[PDB]
């Protein structure tokens, strides 16, 4: 017998000593090797109930992520408040690693196998395992990135749909690719990112009509964010220790969903920030300008985070903007299908 | 314990712009939204939208789409949140509120104070005082009544007393109306014993400090 | 949207009763999404209930929220002075349009009074009429302006005072606004004033001009 408890998880990794790249050197001392020969056990005839926004595997993982930053990162100001520290800003290797997470005795985790499960209520393929899949620590906003994919249909996440408060993570079931190039090509910071236009309209009709479902058949509108911080209002996310801010308005284009262009490839305009709002709350920090020659990443979109327009307007349609409440959501998006039980 | 404290109360001319601040204490500021709420006077809630500081990112509502021009913004290191509206017209006379949802519960909202914001062409305007003179049909060893009417000031509020204070029972002063010219205009009138009117001085103090303006007005029968 | 219907619109009770305050949605809610506000005349609101059936710290035990489906309940006990107030009902982002909670006491007639318009403000091309309603009960009262019998409408403006936390009872003043010139057309003005503490109208009267 078990019942859902909240324990310390301890992480694993293929983490080598040899790395400077960051994660890796976090990984070297705050986790111990991956399991050679992991074990899953497929609970037969198991009802178990989940929550995916109640889930403390993601408050740990956030902690996790915070103290890997602030142990790597070296921006050449901090600033916190009244608060300044200069320092050394050498150019450093980033490269999120998988990071697995894991019980100690006397715990276990569930695993919720039904392929269309949204992250809330009832799970009736239920395993257990002891760590849960490596998941990639990728700090972005607006697009998941580098994520697992849902297996079957595309899901939609929330806690609460009526609830304009509530993040949505749109999860895909099919990974479309951007590819992000700040060229040796004259703007130091001017970048760019291309998506192929078919792939990702596509997709995005796919989101569109999912959404439909959700919300009494009503039509899906896409405007850009309203307001907020740059790492807010553009797809934010570092690529090769570089802080990479995209206009993402070509992005959700409504237009090309339900004629003539759309199928091109889309090209995001993209600056790279040396002044950066810090993720894990209160502070700003800057660090030197962009390394010489092409900088180039290209990364997986999994999935996407969406806020609706709240009031009361008469109702053709609901409005969704790009981008989510919380970096604490990113973890969320691959940690729903897992929760921590005590064991009796 | 949670508080929130608004700016003071504002006067606009139509077309001009607004900056409501809301100083946040006594909780963790970046782990909440903040809310903005309007009440239009004798009306009821109407959510604006809100604010997330982590980040900054916004909820603007779809039924304020068009109808008002609006900006939440925040500073964390100040732990404040502004309302900034812009090209105002008048029907955005209204009180503003700043809210906050009760812990683990984000729409059970905690209150701040209000902002008044009126937004008119009307200029500023001292009011004219005139006497509501005591009957001289008044019953012998019965109840008089007799006030001042406060006509044609802006903005509100004015203040009115009696005798410097020192007469207070009986006093009723009404609620400004609002006249089609833009200005306001109230009375405030007393009950008192007839027997007194032959004695007993009776002042009026207006007060508009908007206008910088005090009046001590005397009330007394009128003469035949 | 979601539509929130709060009933009845206005209670009169004497202090000591309970008040039933009710909160009806059009959609079936959860209860964490459902709060009680209550607003004082000129004050802010203050939360009463979080989460449907949550007494807010310092609010007072004789106020009880309950519910569940599509109704919501405010219950409040041993009605004080200080609880006659709106009640708002809230969920997610939608408030009600409110419950206002007013004082019940015995019927008590106006007394009422006319006052002509000052020589001073004559002089200035300007005459107010008012007519004063004093302490009354309950509120509704219908004040008829006649100028030598002519019953006038759309020339005045009333104002009513918040109900007296003293005596429970309201006043009201009428003002009628007319031109110097108009004014000096007519000679008979009157206020008509119906109330349910009169068993007939009563009417005060001036002629312009006479002491
Ligand atoms: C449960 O899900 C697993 C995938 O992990 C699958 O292999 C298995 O067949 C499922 N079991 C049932 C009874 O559907
Ligand atoms: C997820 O599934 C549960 C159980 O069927 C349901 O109660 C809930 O509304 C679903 N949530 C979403 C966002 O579809
Ligand atoms: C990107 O997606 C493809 C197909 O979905 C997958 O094979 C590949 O491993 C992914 N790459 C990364 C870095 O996640
Ligand atoms: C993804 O899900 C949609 C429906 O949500 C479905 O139409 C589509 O075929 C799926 N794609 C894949 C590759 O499974
Ligand atoms: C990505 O962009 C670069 C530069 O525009 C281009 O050379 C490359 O072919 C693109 N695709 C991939 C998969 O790198
Ligand atoms: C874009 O993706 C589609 C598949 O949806 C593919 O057929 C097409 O060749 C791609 N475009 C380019 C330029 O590779
Ligand atoms: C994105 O680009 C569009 C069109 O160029 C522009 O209107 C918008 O302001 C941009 N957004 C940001 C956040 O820069
Ligand atoms: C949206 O797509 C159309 C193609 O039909 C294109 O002409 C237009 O420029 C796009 N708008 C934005 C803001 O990207
Ligand atoms: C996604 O993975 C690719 C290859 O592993 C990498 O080059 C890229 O930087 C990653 N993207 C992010 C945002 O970390
Ligand atoms: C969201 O709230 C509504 C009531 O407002 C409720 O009917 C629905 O079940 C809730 N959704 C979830 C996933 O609990
Ligand atoms: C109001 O108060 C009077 C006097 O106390 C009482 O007779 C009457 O029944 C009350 N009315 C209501 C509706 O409570």
């Amino acid at each position: 017998v078990w019942k859902d408890a909240d324990t310390t998880l301890f992480c694993a990794s293929d983490a080598k000593a040899h790395e400077t790249e960051v994660h890796n050197v976090w990984a070297t001392h705050a986790c111990v090797p991956t399991d050679p020969n992991p074990q899953e056990i497929h609970l037969e005839n198991v009802t178990e109930n989940f929550n995916m926004w109640k889930n403390n595997m993601v408050e740990q993982m956030q902690e996790d992520v915070i103290s890997l930053w602030d142990q790597s990162l070296q921006p050449c100001v901090k600033l916190t408040g009244g608060s300044v520290i200069k320092q050394a800003c050498p150019k450093i290797s980033f490269d999120p690693i998988p990071i697995h997470y894991c019980t100690p005795a006397g715990y276990v985790i569930l695993k919720c196998n039904d392929k269309n499960f949204n992250g809330t209520g009832p799970c009736k393929n239920v395993s257990s395992v002891q760590c849960t899949h490596g998941i990639k620590p990728v700090v972005s906003t607006q697009l998941l990135l580098n994520g697992s994919l849902a297996e079957e249909e595309i899901i939609i996440r929330s806690e609460n749909l009526t609830n304009n408060a509530k993040t949505i993570i749109v999860h895909l079931n099919k990974s479309v690719e951007i590819n992000c190039t700040r060229p040796s090509n004259g703007d130091i910071r001017k970048a760019y990112c291309e998506i192929n236009g078919t792939k990702w309209n596509k997709v995005l009709k796919q989101v569109t009509e999912k959404l439909k479902e959700h919300f009494n058949n009503k039509t899906i509108i896409f405007q850009p964010p309203s307001g907020g911080d740059l790492e807010i209002t553009m797809h934010h996310f570092n690529c090769r220790g570089e802080f990479f801010y995209c206009n993402t308005t070509q992005l959700f284009n409504n237009t090309c969903i339900g004629m003539k262009g759309c199928n091109g490839t889309i090209t995001l305009p993209c600056k790279i920030k040396q002044i950066i709002n810090m993720w894990q709350g209160t502070g700003q920090a800057m660090y030197a300008p962009p390394i010489d020659g092409k900088i180039n990443c290209v990364s997986n979109i999994t999935g996407i985070l969406l806020t609706r327009d709240g009031g009361a307007n008469n109702t053709s349609n609901e409005t969704f903007r790009p981008g989510g409440g919380n970096i604490k959501d990113n973890w969320r998006s691959e940690l729903y299908k897992y929760k921590v039980v005590q064991i009796e | 314990q949670v508080r929130l404290v608004q700016s003071g109360n504002q006067v606009r001319k139509p077309g001009a712009s607004v900056r409501i601040s809301c100083e946040a204490s006594g909780y963790k500021f970046i782990d909440h939204f903040i809310h903005w709420v309007r009440q239009v006077p004798g009306h009821g809630l109407e959510w604006l939208g809100w604010i997330n500081p982590r980040g900054g990112g916004v909820n603007y509502s779809r039924s304020f789409q068009g109808k008002l021009s609006m900006t939440m913004t925040r500073d964390n290191f100040e732990e404040t949140a502004y309302l900034d509206l812009s090209k105002l017209n008048p029907g955005d006379t209204a009180v503003y509120f700043c809210a906050r949802g009760f812990a683990g519960y984000e729409w059970s909202f905690i209150w701040g104070q209000g902002t008044l914001v009126i937004v008119s062409s009307a200029s500023t305007k001292g009011p004219s005082v005139f006497p509501l003179a005591p009957s001289s049909k008044s019953t012998s060893g019965g109840t008089a009544a007799l006030g001042c009417l406060v006509k044609d000031y802006f903005p509100e509020p004015v203040t009115v007393s009696w005798n410097s204070g020192a007469l207070t029972s009986g006093v009723h002063t009404f609620p400004a109306v609002l006249q089609s010219s833009g200005l306001y205009s109230l009375s405030s009138v007393v009950t008192v014993p007839s027997s007194s009117l032959g004695t007993q001085t009776y002042i009026c103090n207006v007060n508009h400090k908007p206008s910088n303006t005090k009046v001590d007005k005397k009330v007394e029968p009128k003469s035949c | 949207e979601i539509v929130l219907t709060q009933s009845p619109g206005t209670l009169s009770l004497s202090p000591g009763e309970t008040a039933t305050l009710s909160c009806r949605t059009s959609q079936g809610i959860l209860s964490n999404q459902l709060a009680w506000h209550q607003q004082r005349r000129g004050q802010p609101p203050r939360l009463l209930i979080y989460g449907g059936s949550n007494r807010a710290p310092g609010i007072p035990e004789r106020f009880t929220g309950s519910g569940s489906g599509t109704d919501f309940v405010l219950t409040i006990k041993r009605l004080e002075r200080d609880d006659f107030a709106v009640y708002y009902c809230q969920i997610l982002e939608f408030f009600g349009r409110g419950t206002r909670v007013e004082m019940n006491r015995t019927v008590a007639a106006p007394s009422v009074f006319i006052f002509p318009p000052s020589d001073e403000q004559l002089k200035s091309g300007t005459a107010s009429v008012v007519c004063l309603l004093n302490n009354f009960y309950p509120r509704e009262a219908k004040v008829q302006w006649k100028v030598d019998n002519a019953l006038q409408s759309g020339n005045s403006q009333e104002s009513v005072t918040e109900q007296d936390s003293k005596d429970s009872t309201y006043s009201l003043s009428s003002t009628l606004t007319l031109s110097k010139a108009d004014y000096e057309k007519h000679k008979v003005y009157a206020c008509e004033v119906t109330h349910q503490g009169l068993s007939s109208p009563v009417t005060k009267s001036f002629n312009r001009g006479e002491c």
